[PDB]
């Protein structure tokens, strides 16, 4: 019958690990390198696009960065196609929370429900996983700035500073050797633009090949600011940090 | 080979494997003999038990007042198809006030058993049964096969060492048939003819388990002392 | 839960010494119209049994092909469908009575009575009634509606009690069966003239009579009736 | 029906009457409407029969398995909670029950009235059925803490024959049980008739009856 | 409007000996005010020294017993032909019945039988499934008729002995099957005067160790 | 791979056999069945001593007339025994009366072949199934995950049960009393097992007409060792 | 639906998956256990590979399933989640139907039961998953601690370990741990909770998390300043 | 059941709710309470059809008390007020409606704010400074609206609650049999139990 052509996708192997996931973690490796940093003052997510041509329109175009609400991003690393299953799951349950305790979902309680979902298709159906690992950036009044991290077997945790994707290896010493605890943000746009210009694997980082996003308390008074960069802005930015 | 790892796949010479292993299941089961004559029908069965601190498993089961039969194989799927059938004896009499003909039995058992071997996921059923009966055309003997296959006999046996009985009744056809109206005489044909399947064991009174069923006589089992008389 | 709309009146049955007499019109009723005129209301069963029904036709004509495929089905693998396992009476009516008892419990009823008589393998008259409700009852007579009512005080007359079964030939049986359709003719509204009879007898076997017709009937004593009291002219 | 449970210092008396009515007529003389659920719970019954029965025998059969998972009596008050909610899945079907659950547990002695509508009260004293009324008002007069097993029993004892007398519907037999921290004590069946001349003559009362 | 139920009439009586037990009943099956049948039998043997009557809407009745036979033959199938006691009889049936709470059989259930003792046993039901055991119970269409009459002349009820003048009650003394017979014959006679719904015939099953006997006596075809 | 409910050429199902292994790993479990009662004893093998032994439940009580001793994959176990109860329990409340133990095993073998592609596999587990009733009186049964169940005088299951079963051969006889048999089931796990029989690694239990069915304290089997002990060394 | 057969008997009379999904456990971070006479200690190994981690928000390793009884775990971390909403589920089910909360026993059977439930379900996977649930049952003083494996086995413990190097860890408390007399003091059950860790560990700094759990629902977790005292004060006398 | 009244004073929160439950013609208890903490912070009185009462309480109860343990964090008056609210417009359009009026009155830690929220069986929610359900308030709310300031303390708050009842006791057919009065402020939920 079908059990022949089963690969068997929610099994362990003789040493533990989960081969689908394992092998999904290794799709991930080769994606667009994303950066998060939280500072105190607000929080910076930064991701490469992966090799664009010229004839590519990119103010109109979004593979990085997504909006979840008006206080919570997400910075993706895997397949797009996949995240964009995810991100709209996400985006209904953060309205199923404001709906039910008119109050805005806590930006850990939508990681752990997106995480619970990835860990599913581990366990159980018979599907592949998610070839997807995100970078959470949110606010709310409990935590206040937050970065978080899921990747396909559903595990997440907390970051002051985190990359994925590409070289994260290389990424996350370089964020480990300059990041300090009192930083600001616009020290943090600085860090993220560095480490990406070192361990990109193009000959240069430039405007076109670049997504960038802020959430800032710097909005009028008690309250929070979703930021995302135009192209114009990137190049602008990237003047400024003195690396073009 | 190849071509056996499930019900739903013919060898190459237009066998199907799983069927036979489960035919094979009946061979290592113990033996038990059934065979009828126009007034009354017999099933003996050797029972076969696990050491010396064990009892002997139970080969016959009670369907009906009017039916019955003996196993050999896997006693579990014994167990399901005599539901079975004690449904539909069943539902005969409920429904339309009328005992279920042997022959329309086994036709059902039939079709029960040849499900299994034509989907996927499922097993042919691992039993053998010997079904007796007296219905209103008379004394009835069957073998079933969970091949699906069932057969009217005048007597037959299967189990382990099954051949030898079988020829004996094969001999005996002309005066075992005869025997009408006496139960008893067509009990010991029955021991008899169980008695050219034994090696080594002989029967005991906890070792041997016979029933019967007739004209005037309702399906009855007959265990321990009951069975005495014929040793 | 429905109405009945095209119905059939009475059937009248009772035992006698060698078998059971059935009878019933052949009139579908439409309310107040006497709407159909051909229609028959005995359905015999092989050569044993003759189901008579009353009630809503269309329910009739399903109870009907329902006994058709009954006798199909039970020929299927079947060599003696012609002799010992043949259908008897008491099947045809266990089964019946099933399916009214269940379509009563489900409330979603065949707008039925119905009566079922025969010739059972032994010999033994067998005739017992069964109805919407799933109600079941025997009789030595039994009858539906209005037969009930006038029918059965005048077959009771024949056969009383069981022990009158013996001495009840088929002639006297008949007399009495015709008789008794002739008076729900004159008292029945919901009635008509042309009938049909069967008879299941244990040596002579089913004998089907159709297109009888009530006869001998009193009407000249209403030439002499003037009036409603006073009235002489 | 009548039928009464109530704590008092030396652990909880259960008293009920036993007819059963089918519109005016008698249809019981002598119906057990109190239920042996295990040695140390009892359950009382008032409304249709059946459901009744049917329910608290249910009840029985889950606090036994109570038992056997957890090797331990199961509390009156999750006793009188699971019959609760077995009422409340045929919420506004029909069911007609009212019912005492009468024990001893870890907490000491026990009572919870439970009806049809899932409602699940703790408390002192409870009366059910249609004469409910006659018996809380010799309880609610006689009732103390200080209660002697030999008055207290005679207190629902008698409570009973109140509305024995009184209600149409409530008679036949009074049938008395005491619980204590051992388990229940059956006290007897009680003929109205014979204990209602016996009260009469030594208590004094029913003076507007002649005899 | 369709209404699923139907009266049949009819009346059935139990009585609980000291070693026996008969189960009584009317043979007259009715519709309103016609006669069904003057023979319609209404107390079943129902297997293991149980007799049953289910009386009051006959589809029911039939039903009921035809699944209470069919329990028997299951309990005998399940736990190695185990012989059915009256007490678990009793308590299968409570169960057959509440599995119609809400569409219920509508009858009045009485079985009849000894107990593991040897003794007497009488166990009456409810349409809904509420039973327990008695002495001694009449049900259906005269059993308001009957009652009393039993309570009367089986319970010695409102009897006292002369010369004490209500002091000392009369000793309940047991019966006989002949004085249970007695009794049963003269209700059904009285029924039959004054209901219109009991005649016909009288058909009374006895119950004792050696087995389950009939008797049959006739009754006012009015 | 290949079907779950797959036969075997030579007639039996893969995975019952491949369940028969692992119950052979278990740890042992003997009963012995007496005029007097069965006697239901287990080894408990604890594999670490910071392991609180008296927590290790592999006897277990069905009905008050019917007990339960467990050998193999364990965890199993705890569905088969919640039927058990309902069944047990179920019963009572139909019937008004105990349930036979042979009805209620053939309940709980019931379960056993429910599995295909229902559960996912057969039980890695068997059960020694004692108890008593009025028809045939005190029974011990062997329920195995191949759905086939033996009425037995006496039965040891697990590792050491092929020289365990060899020993019940010689020992068992009909005329045994309720303390022979507890001290020659005492006497045979210290026979089969790893290390050394005492009252916290070993466990003893009993069924009886009048007191039901009961599991020892390690006082009360501590004294039926010492009791072996002496008897063994008088001779 | 997905219904293949996943764990499976081999013809030695093992389950494959089962066995793996301990390995699973093997490898993750350990986690100990050791009751006192008057409390239950849980001590958590945080592997420091992960250096950056915002330790405010990061999921810990000890969770409370209510307000007295608790659940550490090793093995994987997003599997662990879904046993632990299950078993919140349920102890708040037992409050509403049976008006008490569940014991600490209770609560092992049922974590043990849904773990047993996966091993012989189509489609599903058994959980890589080891747990140590601690807790008291109310109105009672008698310190519980149980632990439950993959397989769906369960049993109660004076002191044990799961993980990674646990074997190392369990030796240690095999030898330290006196039955007799058990560590009397909170002060003592700590201590000792901190030196098994410490054999194991490497750095005593972030990498030691410890949750003390005392009678009547009163539990907290220790800061990492209270636990590097421990930290210093068993070095101290160790140099001698 | 009947009465259940609530006011919202300058710091605290205080609900009072009758003891009394009836069954046909006779007075069962006279001592109920008429509610449940969902939170140390949070607590809801309820009054409506038999048993449908105490089973939605406790299934609210169950909720909350699981949104703290997975969150250790306690939800504020006015998500828990929303929560309830959608429960009963869920409620409403179901095969067989749980009809149920509650008041909750809770002290949000956050703000350092008491509040109180009357939400109907349709799942009808309103915050007020004073509120209650049924009959109570058409004898009530004329003294609330003459006497009631914002700056009122928890003492003032009992007084005038007091007064209410007094009213009720008056003018009402109905006898209630008195009332558990509760109190909700920064410290907790605490009860008053001489009144
Ligand atoms: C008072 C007598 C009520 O009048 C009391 O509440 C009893 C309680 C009771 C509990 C257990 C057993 C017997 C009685 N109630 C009844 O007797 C009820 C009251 C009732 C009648 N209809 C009805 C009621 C309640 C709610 C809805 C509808 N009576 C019954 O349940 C009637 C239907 N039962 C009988 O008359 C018979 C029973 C029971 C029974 C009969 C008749 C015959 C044989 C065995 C049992
Ligand atoms: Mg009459």
């Amino acid at each position: 019958g079908s059990r022949r052509y089963d690969s068997r996708t929610t099994i362990f192997s003789p040493e533990g690990r989960l081969y689908q996931v394992e092998y999904a973690l290794e799709s991930i490796s080769h994606a667009g390198t994303a950066i998060g940093i939280m500072a105190s003052d607000g929080i910076v997510l930064a991701a490469e696009r992966k090799v664009t041509s010229t004839l590519l329109e990119q103010d109109t175009s979004t593979e990085k960065l997504y909006k979840l609400n008006d206080k919570i991003a997400v910075a993706v690393a895997g397949l797009t196609a996949d995240a964009e299953i995810l991100i709209n799951t996400a985006r209904i349950h953060a309205q199923n929370y404001l709906k039910t305790y008119n109050e805005d979902i806590p930006v850990e309680i939508l990681v752990r429900r997106l995480s619970d979902i990835k860990q599913g298709y581990t366990q159980h159906g018979g599907l592949r996983p998610f070839g997807v690992s995100f970078i959470y950036a949110g606010y709310d009044d409990r935590y206040g700035y937050q970065l978080y991290t899921s990747n396909p077997s559903g595990n997440y945790t907390g970051w002051k500073a985190i990359s994925v994707g590409a070289n994260t290896s290389a990424a996350q010493t370089l964020l480990q050797m300059d990041y300090k605890d009192d930083m600001k943000v616009d020290d943090a746009i600085e860090l993220a633009l560095k480490t990406l210009s070192k361990t990109t694997d193009s000959s240069a980082l430039t405007y076109d090949r670049l997504e960038f996003a802020t959430i800032r308390k710097g909005a009028n008074d008690g309250e929070v600011y979703q930021k995302i960069f135009k192209p114009q802005e990137i190049k602008d930015i990237l003047v400024k940090t003195g690396i073009t | 080979n190849n071509y056996d790892g499930d019900t739903v796949t013919f060898s190459p010479t237009g066998r199907l494997f799983q069927v036979e292993y489960a035919l094979e299941a009946i061979k290592q089961g113990s033996v038990t003999v059934g065979l009828r004559s126009n007034t009354h029908a017999v099933l003996v069965a050797l029972k076969r038990n696990a050491d010396e601190l064990s009892s002997y498993q139970k080969k016959i089961i009670k369907c009906d007042e009017h039916m019955g039969l003996s196993l050999a194989g896997l006693a579990p799927d014994a167990r399901v198809l005599s539901n079975y059938l004690r449904q539909q004896c069943n539902y005969s009499s409920l429904v339309f006030n009328r005992k279920l003909a042997v022959e329309r039995a086994g036709h059902l058992l039939c079709d029960k058993a040849q499900k299994n071997t034509q989907s996927y996921g499922g097993r042919p059923y691992g039993v053998g049964l010997l079904i007796i009966g007296y219905d209103k055309s008379g004394a009835h003997l069957l073998e079933f096969q969970p091949s699906g296959n069932v057969t009217e006999l005048y007597g037959t046996a299967i189990g382990a060492r099954s051949q030898g009985a079988k020829t004996y009744l094969e001999r005996t056809l002309d005066t075992f048939i005869k025997i009408d109206g006496n139960p008893d005489e067509l009990i010991k044909a029955g021991v008899e003819a169980i008695s050219q399947s034994l090696r080594d064991e002989s029967l005991t009174v906890d070792n041997l388990s016979i029933a019967i069923v007739g004209k005037d006589t309702p399906f009855t089992i007959y265990d321990g002392e009951a069975v005495a008389k014929y040793i | 839960t429905q109405q009945p709309i095209v119905t059939g009146t009475s059937v009248i049955s009772m035992k006698y010494d060698n078998g059971v007499i059935i009878a019933a019109d052949n009139l579908g009723s439409y309310g107040s119209l006497l709407r159909f005129n051909g229609v028959e209301r005995l359905i015999p069963v092989g050569d044993n049994t003759v189901v008579g029904i009353s009630g809503d036709i269309s329910d009739m004509q399903h109870i009907e092909r329902l006994l058709k495929d009954l006798v199909t089905e039970n020929a299927y693998d079947n060599p003696l469908a012609d002799a010992e396992e043949a259908l008897e009476p008491s099947y045809i009516f266990e089964y019946l009575a099933t399916v009214m008892y269940q379509r009563r419990s489900k409330m979603n009823p065949l707008w039925n009575a119905i009566i079922v008589a025969g010739v059972q393998s032994n010999g033994d008259q067998f005739l017992r009634y069964v109805n919407l409700l799933g109600v079941t009852y025997s009789s030595p007579t039994l009858a539906t509606g209005f037969g009930a009512h006038m029918a059965n005080p005048l077959l009771r007359k024949v056969v009383d009690r069981e022990s009158d079964i013996p001495k009840t030939t088929v002639q006297v049986a008949e007399e009495a069966i015709v008789n008794a359709m002739r008076v729900l003719y004159y008292r029945d509204a919901r009635s008509s003239r042309n009938f049909s009879l069967a008879i299941i007898d244990k040596n002579t076997g089913l004998t089907f009579k159709k297109n009888l017709q009530v006869e001998n009937m009193k009407w000249d004593f209403a030439k002499d009736i003037k009036g409603y009291g006073t009235q002489k002219i | 029906t009548t039928t009464l449970a109530f704590k008092f210092q030396h652990g909880v008396i259960v008293a009920v009457d036993s007819r059963a009515t089918a519109g005016s007529y008698i249809s019981s003389l002598r119906m057990n409407k109190v239920i042996e659920i295990n040695p140390y719970l009892l359950g009382t019954m008032s409304g249709c029969a059946a459901d009744c029965q049917y329910w608290e025998r249910l009840l029985a059969k889950e606090c036994r398995l109570y038992y056997l998972r957890n090797g331990e009596r199961i509390s009156v008050s999750a006793a009188s909670k699971l019959l609760s909610n077995m009422m409340l899945q045929y919420r506004g079907m029909g069911l007609s029950m009212g019912s005492m659950i009468c024990g001893w547990d870890k907490k000491g002695p026990g009572l919870y009235y439970v009806d049809d509508n899932g409602t699940r009260l703790s408390g002192q004293m409870f009366s059910t059925g249609s004469g409910n009324t006659y018996a809380y008002g010799v309880l609610d007069s006689n009732y103390k803490w200080d209660l002697s097993v030999e008055d207290a029993l005679y207190l629902g004892k008698r409570s009973i024959l109140a509305a024995a007398h009184r209600d149409a519907y409530s008679g036949g037999s009074v049938n008395l049980y005491h619980v204590t921290e051992d388990g229940w004590i059956y006290h007897g069946n009680h003929d109205v008739g014979e204990l209602f001349w016996k009260v009469k003559e030594e208590e004094g009362s029913f003076n507007n009856v002649i005899g | 409007q369709f209404n699923p139920y139907g009266d049949n009439g009819g009346t059935i009586l139990g009585i609980a000996g000291e070693d026996f037990a008969v189960l009584a009943g009317d043979t007259r099956n009715i519709t309103d005010y016609s006669i069904n049948s003057r023979y319609e039998p209404k107390v079943f043997d129902c297997g293991d020294n149980i007799v049953m009557s289910a009386n009051g809407f006959a589809a029911d009745g039939d039903a009921l017993v035809k699944r209470f036979k069919n329990s028997v033959k299951w309990y005998h199938f399940d736990h190695n032909d185990k012989k059915l006691s009256i007490n678990s009889a009793a308590r299968n049936i409570q169960h057959l019945l509440y599995s119609r709470r809400f569409f219920p059989y509508y009858v009045y259930n009485i079985i009849a039988g000894l107990d593991e003792d040897g003794k007497g046993a009488v166990y009456s039901f409810d349409p809904v499934g509420s039973y327990q055991r008695e002495q001694c119970r009449a049900g259906g269409a005269a059993a308001s008729l009957i009652m009393p009459f039993l309570d009367n002349q089986v319970n010695f009820k409102n009897q006292y002995e002369p010369g004490t003048n209500g002091k000392v009650k009369k000793p309940l003394k047991y019966l006989s099957v002949e004085e249970v017979i007695k009794l049963v014959r003269d209700s059904f006679t009285s029924a039959t005067e004054r209901h219109i719904q009991v005649g016909d015939g009288l058909e009374i099953l006895i119950v004792t160790k050696d087995g389950v006997r009939k008797e049959f006596y006739e009754l006012k075809r009015d | 791979d290949r079907g779950v409910s797959t036969f075997s050429p030579e007639g039996r199902l893969f995975q019952v056999e491949y369940s028969l292994e692992a119950i052979k790993l278990g740890s042992t479990a003997i009963g012995i069945a007496t005029k007097e009662g069965v006697v239901l004893g287990v080894e408990k093998r604890a594999t670490s001593p910071l392991l609180e032994s008296d927590s290790i439940e592999k006897i277990v009580e069905i009905d008050r007339h019917i007990g339960c001793a467990m050998s193999g994959l364990t965890a199993d176990a705890r569905s088969m025994i919640e039927h058990a109860r309902t069944a047990a329990v179920t019963h009572n409340l139909y019937y008004d009366e105990d349930i036979n133990v042979e009805s209620l095993t053939q309940s709980v073998c019931d379960l056993a072949l429910r599995f295909g592609e229902l559960m996912s596999r057969p039980f890695g587990v068997a059960l020694l199934i004692a108890g008593h009733d009025a028809d045939d009186g005190y029974q011990l049964f062997h329920a195995e995950p191949s759905g086939t169940f033996y009425r037995y005088n006496a039965k040891a299951i697990g590792s050491g049960s092929e020289g365990a079963q060899a020993e019940l051969l010689n020992e068992w006889h009909s005329s045994l009393t309720l303390k022979e048999a507890e001290l020659l089931v005492l006497k045979i796990l210290k026979q089969v097992m790893e290390e050394k029989l005492d009252e916290n690694n070993a466990q003893l239990s009993c069924i009886t007409k009048q007191d039901g069915f009961k599991i020892y304290d390690n006082e009360k089997t501590a004294e039926l060792i010492k009791e072996l002990k002496e008897k063994e060394a008088a001779e | 639906g997905y219904d293949r057969a996943l764990s499976i008997f081999s013809p030695d009379g093992h389950i494959f998956q089962v066995e793996y999904a301990l390995e699973a456990v093997k490898r993750g971070t350990c986690a100990v256990g050791v009751k006192g006479k008057n409390c239950v200690v849980l001590g958590c190994e945080r592997r420091s590979t992960l250096k950056l981690q915002d330790t405010r928000i990061t999921p810990s390793k000890v969770s409370k399933i209510d307000s007295h009884v608790v659940l550490s775990f090793s093995g994987l971390n997003a599997d662990s989640r879904i046993l632990i909403e299950k078993a919140r589920v349920e102890a708040q089910s037992h409050r509403l139907t049976l008006e008490d909360p569940v014991t600490v026993e209770y609560l092992t059977r049922y974590v043990a039961g849904v773990q047993q439930r996966y091993t012989q379900s189509g489609g599903v996977r058994p959980f890589g998953v080891s747990t140590l649930i601690a807790g008291f049952d109310p109105r009672d003083d008698e310190p519980k601690l149980y632990q439950t494996e993959p397989s769906g086995i369960y049993s109660s413990w004076s002191a044990q370990t799961i993980g990674r190097n646990s074997k190392t860890v369990r030796e240690f408390l095999e030898k330290n741990y006196d039955r007799k007399e058990p560590p009397a003091t909170v002060e003592e059950c700590v201590k000792l909770t901190v030196r098994s860790l410490l054999e194991v560990v490497q750095t005593g700094a972030k990498n030691i998390e410890i949750t003390v759990v005392k009678p009547d629902s009163d539990i907290v977790a220790l800061s990492s300043e209270e636990i590097n005292q421990y930290v210093t004060q068993i070095e101290q006398e160790k140099q001698e | 059941m009947d009465i259940i009244l609530g006011i919202r004073v300058q710091d605290s929160v205080i609900l009072a709710s009758s003891k009394a439950v009836t069954r046909g013609i006779s007075v069962l208890k006279d001592s109920d309470d008429k509610t449940r903490q969902l939170s140390p912070h949070t607590l809801m009185s309820f009054a409506g059809e038999a048993g449908d009462t105490v089973q939605f309480a406790e299934y609210i109860q169950a909720n909350i008390q699981l949104y703290s343990i997975r969150e250790d964090y306690e939800l504020s008056p006015q998500a828990v007020s929303s929560f309830v609210r959608q429960e009963l417009a869920k409620s409403i359009r179901s095969r067989r409606p749980y009809q149920v009026n509650v008041l909750i009155g809770g002290y949000d830690k956050k703000k350092n704010k008491p509040e109180l929220y009357q939400i109907d069986y349709l799942g009808t929610k309103v915050e007020l400074p004073y509120g209650a359900h049924g009959y109570s308030g058409f004898y009530t709310f004329s003294l609330l609206d003459h006497h009631y300031r914002p700056d009122m303390t928890t003492e003032e708050g009992l007084d005038l609650l007091k007064l209410c009842v007094q009213e009720l006791e008056k003018r009402m057919p109905m006898d209630f049999k008195g009332v558990i009065v509760k109190i909700v402020d920064k410290d907790g939920i605490r009860q008053v139990d001489d009144f």
